[PDB]
């Protein structure tokens, strides 16, 4: 009989790359969730999910930089990490 | 076909675990701004027609129990499943209020063979949590 | 935001500006996105009197930055005996470990500070 892997059809949308800290702001929230929500609001009716998550990657990568009064933590950057075991395209407007 | 079937009667569950405050014994700081995330996520996913369920300040045991219970629900009328994790973290790890949970243990409940009403359906785990303490210094564009 | 200006004044060592800002209701436990508080800054930059005025007005003696470091860790790194003592008096936790498993005692050993290790 035909089977699929038990690990198939999972997507893990990580806020950050393996090994890395994940940045948050006290008033606006985390960089990743901000960008994810904003990109879903703008593109959930226009783009496939992977392409929405790619806009999130760019938004987080380009529009955010850490501010710290401690130079150790200042001017730091963040890339999210899309991990897809999906077998199909995902459109929210279907 | 090339696209997941998304015209089931329901879009699916959106489980949000929002851990802000942590036991003194852990030595973990309060996660200021996480409520802003949780509210933002509920608004966003409810507008996408997801059935949003917010859980605040869950212990490691509560997280596991919740996920086991949710995976044992009838998802047959649901197109997909979403789980959002907002907590402290380490590589492969999400924190309950009282200590670490293995992310693999959480997601295993939803394996194709263990959650049969979600077999063949997209299972989305959105993980807002540290994966270590490493900092990206960046590079000029 | 007064909380930003407090962090700013604390870092620059402006003891007077620190006092003025607090009188206007500036959050003594204000944070940047790395969890760095005025107490962290005052301890690191060696501003003893500022450390004392922050703690007097309820500064979190065991606040942690994103690397799990407390003001006691930072005071230990530069080796400021008086700040370490004042921090300890306000209930700083000697057993507190950063995300790298280091205590203030462990930093004093690595810096070769004999006077600090005993305290």
């Amino acid at each position: 009989c035909h089977k699929i892997p038990v690990e198939a059809d999972f997507l893990y949308a990580y806020s950050t790359a393996p090994g890395y800290y994940s940045w948050r702001n006290s008033k606006d929230g985390s960089w990743f969730i901000q960008s994810l929500c904003a990109m879903l609001k703008q593109y959930a009716d226009k783009l496939e999910f992977m392409h929405i998550l790619t806009r999130v990657n760019r938004k987080v990568a380009t529009e955010f930089e850490s501010f710290s009064f401690d130079a150790t933590f200042h001017a730091k950057k963040q890339i999210p990490c899309i991990v897809s075991m999906l077998t199909k395209e995902l459109y929210f407007y279907h | 076909d090339n696209s997941y079937k998304m015209d089931y009667p329901e879009m699916g569950l959106c489980i949000i675990i929002n851990n802000k405050n942590f036991h003194k014994s852990t030595g973990m700081t309060s996660r200021s701004g996480t409520d802003v995330d949780a509210a933002n996520l509920r608004e966003t996913f409810r507008n996408l027609k997801y059935e949003v369920r917010n859980k605040n300040d869950l212990t490691r045991e509560e997280i596991v129990e919740l996920m086991r219970d949710v995976s044992k629900e009838d998802h047959s009328k649901r197109s997909s499943f979403v789980c959002v994790l907002l907590s402290h973290g380490e590589e492969g790890i999400i924190f309950g209020t009282n200590g670490p949970v293995d992310l693999k243990k959480i997601t295993n409940f939803f394996r194709g063979d263990r959650c049969r009403s979600l077999t063949g359906k997209p299972k989305l785990f959105i993980i807002q949590a540290c994966r270590g303490t490493e900092l990206d210094c960046g590079i000029e564009t | 935001d007064l909380g930003k200006k407090l962090l700013e004044a604390t870092r620059a060592g402006q003891d007077d500006e620190v006092r003025i800002l607090m009188a206007n209701g500036a959050d003594v436990n204000a944070m940047d996105d790395a969890g760095v508080t005025p107490l962290h800054l005052a301890a690191k930059r060696g501003h003893l009197e500022i450390v004392e005025v922050l703690l007097k007005h309820g500064a979190d003696v065991n606040a942690r930055d994103i690397w799990g470091r407390t003001p006691l860790h930072l005071a230990a790194t530069v080796g400021h005996l008086e700040i370490v003592e004042v921090l300890l008096e306000y209930g700083a936790d000697v057993n507190a470990q950063d995300k790298f498993g280091k205590t203030a005692f462990d930093i004093s050993i690595d810096n070769g500070n004999e006077d600090l290790a005993e305290i």
